[PDB]
Formats: structure tokens, C-alpha cells, sequence
């Protein structure tokens, strides 16, 4: 029923502009008031400001933090919002999200969009393996993984098996290297008795560089 | 104008225990004409925010009843009778009377369990890596618990330092326990002018320390 997806995000240099938007759909996207709100990698979450419904004059309100650099709107006839942003800083660099404002406060959020502000241009990353080591020391349960090296910017994505495989799978948080380039691995445990008879890829997807890998993972 | 403070910034409780929240703002948040808009939001690992609380006590949709939203004024707390695995991220409060609207600083979640050790695997790096001319050493030390734990690399039972940085995964909201991964990295050529590579692992929960290692380079 209720969808709320936004977009937009993505890598620009310090100074420039990026406007991001938000798709909704499931409800009348005019009886609410719209939200923006940022939160940067690992920080707290920052509200942005909103555009008022209808009955209201689709009035704007900002967070002093942006206001005069950062306008939101919106198109009724698509159900769809909009945050504009300019001479943005390094600081600006976070997930955005947007959410509808009612009858049941901010019931609804968009899964986010990522945006860095840098002068580094983007890179696709490499992706090796982290093979089952072959003499699998004293154990019946084996690891194994990728390893997704030297990328820019985030974030990347990692599933195994189009999704199908999720138990014991874990993605770590990416590191900077002294390159400037991220790096990240994500690894997978299961029985050492079936390193023969099952398989296993990893689905590595960056997007800032449409970059797609399906490395297959072998002992 | 407004600025809401959250305690504690951090909260470990034991599972099934009970779990208390303050929101504290500069100013009653009391929206002139009607009620407070104070609300409650959670965002757990890798999931946007979600409602919990609207009004003060209004409970959303789908929202266990061990939640619930108290207080006036200035003063708002959000307890959770009954802790479990699934309540585990960072809890949020949102003042939606006066604009600018205001967001709490943020109060994390910790579950407690009991000690467990974390399970040690080594990988040497690729060929493919090898061609490119560098290589890429990693520990991984798998679901364990306290958060705590050393690792350190050996070449040739030769200590390394500040040629290895770790990351660590958040409180899994299954069993919760962490997950940590080292990446050693030497180049290419230095990597061929040794024999042993070894990941030493400290924990709690290790009686005495675990070592993973390989020869081969
Ligand atoms: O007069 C009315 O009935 C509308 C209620 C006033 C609150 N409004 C809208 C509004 C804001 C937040 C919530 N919430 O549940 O969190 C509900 C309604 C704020 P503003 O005047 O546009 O800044």
C-alpha cells in the first residue's frame, strides 16, 4: 500500500547541486505534510524540514542548518517530492530520507538514498575471494567470503546467491584505506562436509559506477 | 531555539529485563492549541527509522505493548518492560509541536548475553589479488561475545603494526553477538619474502589465546 522511494543520490563535488526525490503512492499524497531528513554514517539523525499539506498552502519550513541553501516542493499531479540542495560541503554527505506527516506523526519512511560530497571521481571495485582454505583447520562448519577492495564512493552492495543465502552471513562496515579507496568483505559459514556438492556467489552491485560482479567462491 | 537530550547515550540491559529512556527539551512542548507532539522512533541495523510512539502514549500500529510513552512538559521517558534479542538499535525521540522540529540525540541499545568466544579463520590472498602486484591478509574472528577482543598479526613469528586495520559488525539481533575482520596488507614482494603468516586472537572468553596461520608466499 504506502510507498515511499526516493533517489537522486550519488557522488558531486564540493560546491555543486544535487536534487533528490521521493516517489510515494498507496495514499493521497496531498493530505499530508512531506519530511527530509539526513543522517550521516554512523551519526544521529538530523530533521531537514518539510513542505505542509494542501489545507496548509504547501508551506515550507527548513532546519536553520539548511535553510536559504536547501528548498523542498512537490508535484501533486505525480505524488512526488523533492529536496534541492546546493553548494553542498563535505559535511552534507549522508543518507536522506523522506517520510509523510499526519494523523500518526511520521508513520512512514523511504528506505534512503546515499549522497558523498568529494572532489575524488568514482571507481568500480575489485572483488577476490576469501576461499574455503583448503586444510580448513580443526573444524566441521568452514568460512568463506569476498573480499570487495578498493572502491569509490559508497556504499556497496553484497548478497550471496541472488539472496537466497542468508544464515550465518555477515557484511562488514567499510574501512578507508590510506589510498583514499574503500574496502570491505563479507563472509558466509557453513558445513566443510558440503564444500562439494553446493555453491556459492557473492552478488557485489556499487552503482556509482555501475559496477555488477558475481564472483562464484571456491575451495 | 528548542534542543532535546537523550539518556544515557548508551543502555546495556539483560535480556528480558527492563529498559528506561529520557527525552528532556528546552522549552514545554506543549503545541499551543491541543496536546504535545512527542514522538518515539527506533531505527535498528541497517533499517531506516520506524514509529513507535506518536502522541506520548500513543502506541502505533504494530507496536509490541512493552513500549510505552510517558511524561509532560519537558520531561518524556520511554521504557521497555521485558527486553529481548529484536529491541536492539538506536532509540530516538521527536518533538512535532514547534518548527524547527527537533530530533533527541539518540540513545543506543546493547543486549547482554553470556560469554561467548569467538571462532578464529585466516585467508591468504588470492592469486587474482597476487597478480595485480598487492596482498591482502584476513583474520576473521566470528561471532563472539563481549565486544572486546586483540588480534595480532605474525610473519614469520615477526610482531606487525599499523599495516592492519579491523572492522567490526553491529550486535546481531539474533543471537546477539559481534563479528570482527583484519586485513593485513603487505605488497606483493614482501609478501613473497616470507613463510608463516599467523592471526593471533585474544577474547574473555578464551583461556588461552587461539592462533590461525598458513605457509605459504
Ligand atoms: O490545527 C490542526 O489541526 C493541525 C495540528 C497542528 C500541527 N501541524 C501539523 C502536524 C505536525 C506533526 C504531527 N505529528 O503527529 O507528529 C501532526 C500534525 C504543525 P504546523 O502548524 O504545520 O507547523
Amino acid at each position: 500500500q504506502v510507498q515511499l522511494v526516493e533517489s537522486g543520490g550519488g557522488l558531486v563535488q564540493p560546491g555543486g547541486s544535487l536534487r533528490l526525490s521521493c516517489a510515494t503512492s498507496g495514499f493521497t499524497f496531498t493530505d499530508y505534510y512531506m519530511s527530509w531528513v539526513r543522517q550521516p554514517p554512523g551519526k544521529a539523525l538530523e530533521w531537514l524540514g518539510f513542505i505542509r499539506n494542501k489545507a496548509n498552502g504547501y508551506t515550507t519550513e527548513y532546519s536553520a542548518s539548511v535553510k536559504g541553501r536547501f528548498t523542498i516542493s512537490r508535484d501533486n499531479s505525480q505524488s512526488i517530492l523533492y529536496l534541492q540542495m546546493n553548494t553542498l560541503r563535505a559535511e552534507d554527505s549522508a543518507t536522506y530520507y523522506c517520510a509523510r506527516d499526519g494523523s500518526y506523526a511520521m508513520d512512514y519512511w523511504g528506505q534512503g538514498t546515499s549522497v558523498t560530497v568529494s572532489s575524488a571521481s568514482t571507481k568500480g571495485p575489485s572483488v577476490f575471494p576469501l576461499a574455503p582454505s583448503s586444510k580448513s583447520t580443526s573444524g566441521g562448519t568452514a568460512a568463506l567470503g569476498c573480499l570487495v577492495k578498493d572502491y569509490f564512493p559508497e556504499p556497496v552492495t553484497v548478497s550471496w546467491n541472488s539472496g537466497a543465502l542468508t544464515s550465518g552471513v555477515h557484511t562488514f562496515p567499510a574501512v578507508l584505506q590510506s589510498s583514499g579507496l574503500y574496502s570491505l568483505s563479507s563472509v558466509v559459514t557453513v558445513p566443510s562436509s558440503s564444500l562439494g556438492t553446493q555453491t556459492y556467489i557473492c552478488n557485489v552491485n556499487h552503482k556509482p559506477s555501475n559496477t555488477k560482479v558475481d564472483k562464484k567462491v571456491e575451495p | 531555539e528548542l534542543v532535546m537530550t537523550q539518556t544515557p547515550l548508551s543502555l546495556p540491559v539483560s535480556l528480558g529485563d527492563q529498559a528506561s529512556i529520557s527525552c528532556r527539551s528546552s522549552q514545554s512542548i506543549v503545541h499551543s492549541n491541543g496536546n504535545t507532539y512527542l514522538e518515539w522512533y527506533l531505527q535498528k541495523p541497517g533499517q531506516s527509522p520506524k514509529l513507535l510512539i506518536y502522541k506520548v502514549s500513543n502506541r502505533f500500529s504494530g507496536v509490541p505493548d512493552r513500549f510505552s510513552g510517558s511524561g509532560s512538559g519537558t520531561d518524556f521517558t520511554l521504557k521497555i518492560s521485558r527486553v529481548e534479542a529484536e529491541d536492539l538499535g538506536v532509540y530516538y525521540c521527536f518533538q512535532g509541536s514547534h518548527v524547527p522540529r527537533t530530533f533527541g540525540g539518540g540513545t543506543k541499545l546493547e543486549i547482554k548475553r553470556t560469554v561467548a568466544a569467538p571462532s578464529v579463520f585466516i585467508f591468504p590472498p588470492s592469486d587474482e589479488q597476487l597478480k595485480s602486484g598487492t596482498a591482502s591478509v584476513v583474520c576473521l574472528l566470528n561471532n563472539f561475545y563481549p565486544r572486546e577482543a586483540k588480534v595480532q598479526w605474525k610473519v614469520d613469528n615477526a610482531l606487525q603494526s599499523g599495516n592492519s586495520q579491523e572492522s567490526v559488525t553491529e550486535q546481531d539481533s539474533k543471537d546477539s553477538t559481534y563479528s570482527l575482520s583484519s586485513t593485513l596488507t603487505l605488497s606483493k614482494a614482501d609478501y613473497e619474502k616470507h613463510k608463516v603468516y599467523a592471526c593471533e586472537v585474544t577474547h574473555q572468553g578464551l583461556s588461552s589465546p587461539v592462533t590461525k596461520s598458513f605457509n605459504r608466499g
